[PDB]
């Protein structure tokens, strides 16, 4: 019953793509914020 | 699995984990004794064991991919996990960078915190950013470019001589950074004990260097793999992590460089 | 001797209001407590109610709703309005206590492991206070005939054991006192519940805190920040006296004698 | 199946789940024990038990005498004992106990089943998780026997290790505890990674993120916090280790250091910790409310989003734990305001629960009682936190017993409830042996009774100013103490009850033969399987309709 590699991974590949995008958004949002703060109150 | 319908990897038992947890316990407890007047022997034993563990464990990692366990999803699973690892790494450095930035902005002085002191600390001699610093930054940027060039060849042209060529170049430039780094210590104008700037300056680049070494080692592994023909354009996970990781190091150094050499002078 | 600000056996409230900030602190907590008193009660009453009104034998069949928009909105605004409120009556009480006035006197309090360190920069006065049981005064931090007697002679009673100090820090009624706290060695914290004030002595740091008493007496504060073994052995005592006897205190504390 | 094969070389995520449970039980007990000791001494004024004199006697010797009163007169107040105890508790409890049952015992085992995945993404790694957790514990415990401050053994510093106290304290005791904390960090960060890959990658076809059980979302948010918060705490404590072993001066004013930054670096991770502890609890509650009120969990998206809500705010409210350690007014406001915000998200969770019960039929089974206690007490707790959130009020409250109560109400009467909630509800599924519906009730009633006694009095003490971590206190404070202490014994009783109840059940319990012993409304995939589930759950992937 071996069929290595013939499973459907459509849903995971879409997931990772989202994951990828979500983090980038996050990261950049923080740095922005950090910078803001800096500017505002450092 | 007798009759599965899924590509996920299920694993036979494995002692490695337990082994490594004893090695570390011993490692650290020996490491506590050794910073308390007593003898090294216990410490190195701990690490010796851990290092035996890790090698195995990772050897087996490869072995398991060779038995065709690394199906399409599996491959993605590892990719992902490794990425959380660099996320974590990024957080750790956020501690060290957080001290630097606070002290650099609000250094302690006799009226702190109504009033702040001065940074860099009185009688501290910050290094010259364009003399050696830039050197080490060109050295990594370059290596970066030489390690990625390996990557693309392999995946894009399937050129393997070129692939190992990029890797050696990249590996020997990583070590060079180390060598130059150490020079910097040798010629440091301030000390490590008794003065915030030394602790920050040293622990921070101290941690980064740690990683370069790790990085340069990792790569070494790939070259070896690449020499015994362990990589194809479709299957090449060690390689993917490698290049991802080397890049994170470089990023961290570049921010250091901007944060402690260039911006803190 | 008027011993006012002190714990009262079996007490479940606060300590007498010795000053404006205390005054407001009690009021703030009061007001905040009923607002959450009502929330808590409220939240149980539904729980109970529902548990019985919809216990299986009372309603054999379950319902299938999962969403009621109008109600969710209600329960997300409500709280929000609640919090704002609290805001309205909270910031102000933080600002009055963190924005420090022109002083009428000024001490400097230095947390030393296992004792405090008072200074009156204008009056060139500097002395230290220790508990009566401190090994500094023969004892090992626990009642003993000696201790009992020592305290009687102090003007205190057997029961104020762990609060009395060999050395009081005297102070003027109606006068504004600014206390600049710092630690000597590790981290301590100085504080006087009746004044409604408290703060941490920290190595390498000058922190400021202001207080005004409206009335005379002996108020008592304890070290609040794990600073080692005798962490429960560094009482704080503050005296507040008339201004005519404050001045004579000055002169009398110049001769090396540091007691009132 | 070698016994050594099975537990010592585990690759299966249901066994690792069990290992963490008992492991975490164990330590809890040990820790819990330290709790009676304290209560004992705090029952009444003066120092009757922690005398200096017992130090002359070998450890074997004085130990036993320490469980028996001495007269004030002949008792020599050894504060250091008390400090070392207090910290035995705290360190054990937030790092060895409660996060390893609730995150690595119930999560490891079940989060996977609920999504309908074969096993966790990284089995070998996971086993390594469980073992690092032991070292952690062991170093941590060993520390109570090594060269401590004041010539005694043991580090009497604080669950969090603040300096300079933590950096000046003699011996190497604290070095062990520092490294313990690291190995624990390690553990959760391996754990964390594994569940994050697992849950996004291995769910079943047709299972969308918006189609996942509460409980696994809870572990998901939990895991993210972990990932982003332990790292920062590795750093903090590295600075404490290099200051004491490499004469650095991070938080040493003589070298330009600043003890307060430490508090910033450690509470930025010391806030995320609680949201890890309760997260999972919220998860197990939903299940249990869902199943026993035989009705779908109200407002499922909002629940999920609530959870994300909290976790994110959880990184931007850490100076609430520093309201008196010397902060700008602008810093107190920002931290007071933003910390108040978390209310929104939690209430939503609290209301939804009450609204789940509303209009469903209810089954007061053991499991449910906990879940309902939890709704109550966690609210109790909660409110306090708002009172503590107001810098203003904090002055008077900070460091006093008023804050002790607020954490125990949401921890001991909160997350803890969850733990048990989880336990009763899933004991057959993972054992093939059900427990006694009487005992359970009894246990739940004792514990609620005595744990209320334990901590409710502590609110009084807090407003009557009794300071924290004192080994003795004034005459005025005897009354309540008594009560409290009494309280504690009762609860300690109970915990004993439970262990036996547990023991019995795993001995003489009702063999379980149904795949769902509860009722139709417990709908996730754990219930489709045997009772005690197969070694390889989900070789065949759970068909879409299956649930
Ligand atoms: C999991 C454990 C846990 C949880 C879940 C919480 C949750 C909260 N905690 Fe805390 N807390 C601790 C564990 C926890 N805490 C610990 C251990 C300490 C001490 C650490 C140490 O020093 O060692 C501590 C300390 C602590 C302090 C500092 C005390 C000091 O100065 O020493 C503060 C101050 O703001 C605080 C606040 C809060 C708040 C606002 C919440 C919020 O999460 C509460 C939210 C819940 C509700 C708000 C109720 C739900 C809402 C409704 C039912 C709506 C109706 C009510 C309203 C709208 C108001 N906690
Ligand atoms: C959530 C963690 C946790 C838990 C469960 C407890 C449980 C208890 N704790 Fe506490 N405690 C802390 C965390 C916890 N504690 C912390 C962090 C501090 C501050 C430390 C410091 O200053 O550094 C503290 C402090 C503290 C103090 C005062 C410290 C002082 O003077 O400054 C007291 C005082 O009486 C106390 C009492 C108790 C009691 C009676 C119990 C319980 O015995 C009461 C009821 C609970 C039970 C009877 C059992 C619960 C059992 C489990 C949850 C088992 C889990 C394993 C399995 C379920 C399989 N604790
Ligand atoms: C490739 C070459 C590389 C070159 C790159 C060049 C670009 C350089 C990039 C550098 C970025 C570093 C930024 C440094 C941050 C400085 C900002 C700061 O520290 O301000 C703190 C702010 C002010 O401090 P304060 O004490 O008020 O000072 C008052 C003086 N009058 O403090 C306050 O006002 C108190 C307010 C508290 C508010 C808390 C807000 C939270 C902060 C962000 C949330 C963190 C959550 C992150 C989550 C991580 C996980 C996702
Ligand atoms: C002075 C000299 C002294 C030197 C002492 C020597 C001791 C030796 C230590 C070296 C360790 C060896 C490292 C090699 C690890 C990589 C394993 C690997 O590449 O296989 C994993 C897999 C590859 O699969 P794939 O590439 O798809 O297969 C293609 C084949 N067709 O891809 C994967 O599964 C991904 C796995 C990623 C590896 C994780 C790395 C992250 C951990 C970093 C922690 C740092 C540890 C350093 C130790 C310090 C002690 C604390
Ligand atoms: C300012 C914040 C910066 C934070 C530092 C983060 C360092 C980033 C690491 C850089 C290394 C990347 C160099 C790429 C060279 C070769 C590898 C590569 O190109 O991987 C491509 C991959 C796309 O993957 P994919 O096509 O989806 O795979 C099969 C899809 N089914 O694309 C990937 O998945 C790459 C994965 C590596 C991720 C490393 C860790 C990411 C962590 C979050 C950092 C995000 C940074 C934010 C940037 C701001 C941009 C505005
Ligand atoms: C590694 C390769 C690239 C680098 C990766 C890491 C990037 C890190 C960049 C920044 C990291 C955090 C830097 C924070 C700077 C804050 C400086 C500071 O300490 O502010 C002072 C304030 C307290 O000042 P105080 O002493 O109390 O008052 C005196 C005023 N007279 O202190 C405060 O109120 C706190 C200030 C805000 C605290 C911010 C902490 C958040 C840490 C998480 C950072 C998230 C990194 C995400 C990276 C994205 C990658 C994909
Ligand atoms: C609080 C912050 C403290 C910092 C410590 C952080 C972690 C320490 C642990 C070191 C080792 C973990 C390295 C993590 C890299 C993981 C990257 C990843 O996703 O690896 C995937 C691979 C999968 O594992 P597996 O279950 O075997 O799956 C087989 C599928 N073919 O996973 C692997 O290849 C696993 C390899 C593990 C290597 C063995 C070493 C164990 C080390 C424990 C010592 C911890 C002490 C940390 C000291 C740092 C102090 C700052
Ligand atoms: C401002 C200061 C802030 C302070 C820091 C705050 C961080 C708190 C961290 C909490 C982590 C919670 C993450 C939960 C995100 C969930 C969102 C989600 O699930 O959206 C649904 C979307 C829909 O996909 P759909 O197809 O409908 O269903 C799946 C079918 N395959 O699903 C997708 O597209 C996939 C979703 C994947 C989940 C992403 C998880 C990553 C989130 C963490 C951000 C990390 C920031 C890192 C910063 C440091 C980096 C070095
Ligand atoms: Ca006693
Ligand atoms: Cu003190
Ligand atoms: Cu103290
Ligand atoms: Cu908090
Ligand atoms: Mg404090």
């Amino acid at each position: 019953g071996h069929v290595a590699g013939s499973m459907d991974i459509t849903q995971q590949e879409k997931t990772f793509a989202g994951f990828v995008r979500m983090v980038t958004w996050a990261a950049v949002v923080i740095v922005a914020a950090l910078i803001f703060l800096a500017l505002a109150n450092a | 699995a007798h009759a599965k319908n899924h590509d996920y990897h299920i694993l036979p038992p494995s002692i490695w984990p337990f082994m490594a947890s004893v090695g570390a316990f011993v490692m650290l407890f020996g490491a506590v004794l050794w910073m308390h007047g007593s003898g090294p022997w216990m410490g190195l034993i701990g690490l010796v064991v851990v290092l035996y563990t890790m090698f195995g464990w990772w050897s087996d990692v490869v072995t398991e991919s060779l038995e065709g366990d690394h199906t399409p999803v599996v491959r993605l699973g590892l990719r992902w996990g490794f990425i959380l690892f660099i996320m974590s790494e990024v957080m750790f450095f956020s501690a060290w960078f957080w001290s630097f930035f606070k002290h650099a902005l609000y250094p302690m002085g006799p009226e702190s915190p109504i009033i702040d002191g001065i940074f860099p600390p009185e009688g501290i001699i910050t290094f010259d950013p364009w003399h050696l610093p830039l050197i080490n930054t060109l050295i990594l940027l370059c290596s970066g470019c030489a390690a990625t060039w390996a990557h693309h060849a392999l995946v894009h042209e399937n050129n393997r001589r070129d692939v190992a060529w990029g890797l050696a170049l990249a590996i020997a430039l990583g070590a060079l950074f180390t060598v130059f780094q150490a020079y910097e210590y040798s010629h440091a104008a301030f000390g490590f004990a008794g003065n915030i700037y030394g602790a920050n300056f040293f622990m921070a680049t101290g941690f980064h260097g740690f990683h370069v070494i790790v990085g340069t080692i990792f790569l070494l592994v790939c070259l070896i793999r690449v020499q015994r023909g362990h990589f194809t354009p479709e299957k090449h996970v060690g390689f993917e992590a490698a290049i991802w990781y080397w890049h994170f190091v470089d990023v961290v150094w570049l921010f250091l460089f901007a944060s402690i050499y260039i911006w803190g002078q | 001797l008027e011993i006012i600000g002190r714990p009262q056996p079996g007490g479940t409230g606060f300590q007498p209001s010795a000053s404006p900030v205390a005054t407001q602190i009690h009021w703030l907590d009061g007001f905040i407590l009923v607002i959450i008193a009502a929330i808590t009660i409220f939240v149980t009453l539904l729980i109970l109610y529902a548990v019985w009104r919809f216990h299986e034998k009372r309603n054999k069949v379950p319902a299938r709703f999962t969403h009621n928009s109008p109600l969710e909105i209600a329960w997300t605004i409500v709280p929000i309005v609640i919090l704002v409120a609290i805001g309205a009556f909270s910031l102000p009480v933080l600002f009055n206590q963190q924005e420090i006035p022109e002083a009428d006197v000024t001490v400097k309090v230095t947390g030393y492991q296992w004792y405090w360190g008072y200074e009156y920069p204008d009056e060139e006065i500097s002395f230290e206070s220790y508990m009566i049981g401190s090994p500094a005064t023969g004892g090992d931090n626990r009642m003993s005939p000696e201790v009992e007697q020592q305290l009687i002679e102090a003007g205190y009673s057997r029961d104020e054991f762990l609060l009395a100090t060999d050395t009081a820090m005297v102070v003027p009624v109606n006068k504004t006192v600014v206390v600049q706290v710092t630690g000597a060695d590790v981290i301590h914290s100085w504080t006087v519940p009746a004044f409604g004030v408290k703060q941490d002595a920290v190595p390498g740091r000058l922190a400021q805190l202001w207080f005004r008493a409206e009335r005379e007496g002996i108020f008592f504060g304890q070290c609040s920040e794990l600073c080692g073994i005798s962490h429960a052995y560094m009482p704080i005592t503050v005296k507040v006296v008339s201004e005519e006897a404050y001045a004579a205190w000055l002169e009398q504390a110049r001769g090396g004698t540091y007691e009132l | 199946r070698g016994f050594f094969t099975r537990w010592f070389m585990s690759t299966n995520h249901k066994d690792i789940g069990v290992l963490y449970l008992f492991t975490g039980g164990l330590v809890g007990l040990i820790s819990v024990a330290f709790t009676v000791y304290m209560r004992m001494e705090l029952m009444a004024p003066g120092v009757q038990f922690m005398c200096a004199e017992h130090l002359e006697s070998g450890l074997v010797k004085g130990f036993f005498q320490s469980l028996w009163p001495s007269a004030v007169e002949n008792c020599t107040p050894n504060g250091h004992l008390w400090n070392v105890m207090i910290t035995g508790h705290g360190i054990l409890m937030m790092f060895f106990v409660v996060i390893p049952a609730l995150f690595g015992g119930f999560g490891n085992y079940f989060m996977p089943l609920h999504i309908g995945a074969p096993d966790m993404a990284f089995p070998r790694m996971n086993n390594l998780s469980y073992w690092l957790y032991v070292a952690g514990t062991s170093l941590a415990v060993a520390s109570l026997f090594a060269p401590g401050g004041n010539g005694q053994l043991g580090s009497g510093i604080g669950w969090v290790l603040y300096p300079p106290l933590s950096t000046s304290e003699s011996g190497y005791s604290t070095d062990l505890a520092i490294f313990a904390v690291h190995l624990s960090g390690a553990s959760s960060i391996l754990g964390a990674i594994n569940m994050i890959t697992t849950f996004l990658n291995m769910r079943a076809p047709g299972m969308t993120m918006h189609k996942v059980p509460l409980f696994a979302w809870s572990i998901f948010v939990t895991a993210w916090l972990i990932l982003l918060a332990l790292p920062v705490l590795a750093g903090a404590i590295t600075m404490l280790l290099t200051d004491r072993n490499f004469g650095t001066t991070f938080f040493q004013p003589s070298g330009g250091g600043d003890p307060v930054l430490y508090q910033h670096i450690l509470w930025f991770f010391g806030h995320p910790q609680v949201y890890i502890i309760v997260l999972p609890a919220f998860g197990i509650v939903s299940h249990v409310i869902a199943t026993f009120a035989k009705k779908p969990i109200f407002g499922y998206l909002p629940m999920v989003y609530a959870m994300v809500a909290i976790g994110v705010l959880g990184f931007v409210v850490w100076a609430h734990h520093m309201y008196t350690a010397g902060l700008s007014l602008t810093q107190q406001s920002y931290f007071m305001m933003a910390t108040m915000v978390i209310a929104v998200p939690t209430g939503i969770k609290i209301f939804s629960w009450i609204a789940t019960m509303w209009g469903g039929s209810i089954e007061l089974k053991t499991p449910m009682l906990w879940a309902l206690g939890f709704l109550f007490l966690f609210t109790v707790g909660g409110v306090t936190g708002i009172v503590l959130s107001q810098a203003s009020v904090d002055r008077y409250y900070h460091d006093t017993y008023y804050v002790v109560a607020h954490f125990h109400y949401v921890m001991s009467l909160g997350a803890v409830f969850g733990i048990f909630a989880g336990i009763y509800f899933w004991i057959g599924k993972m054992s093939g042996r059900q427990y006694p519906e009487w005992a359970g009730k009894l246990h739940f009633w004792m514990m609620f009774v005595g744990a209320n006694l334990t901590f409710f009095p502590q609110h009084f003490l807090g407003r009557q100013g009794m300071p924290r971590r004192y080994i003795d206190y004034p005459e005025a404070f005897a009354t309540w103490n008594f009560v409290s202490s009494l309280g504690a014994f009762l609860s300690f009783a109970s915990f004993l009850f439970f262990l036996g109840v547990i023991f019995y059940t795993l001995t003489r319990g009702a063999r379980v033969t149904a795949n769902n012993y509860w009722n139709e409304h417990a709908d996730t995939l754990e219930w489709t399987l045997t009772s005690p589930p197969p070694e390889h759950t989900f070789e065949q992937l759970p068909k879409r309709e299956d649930w």
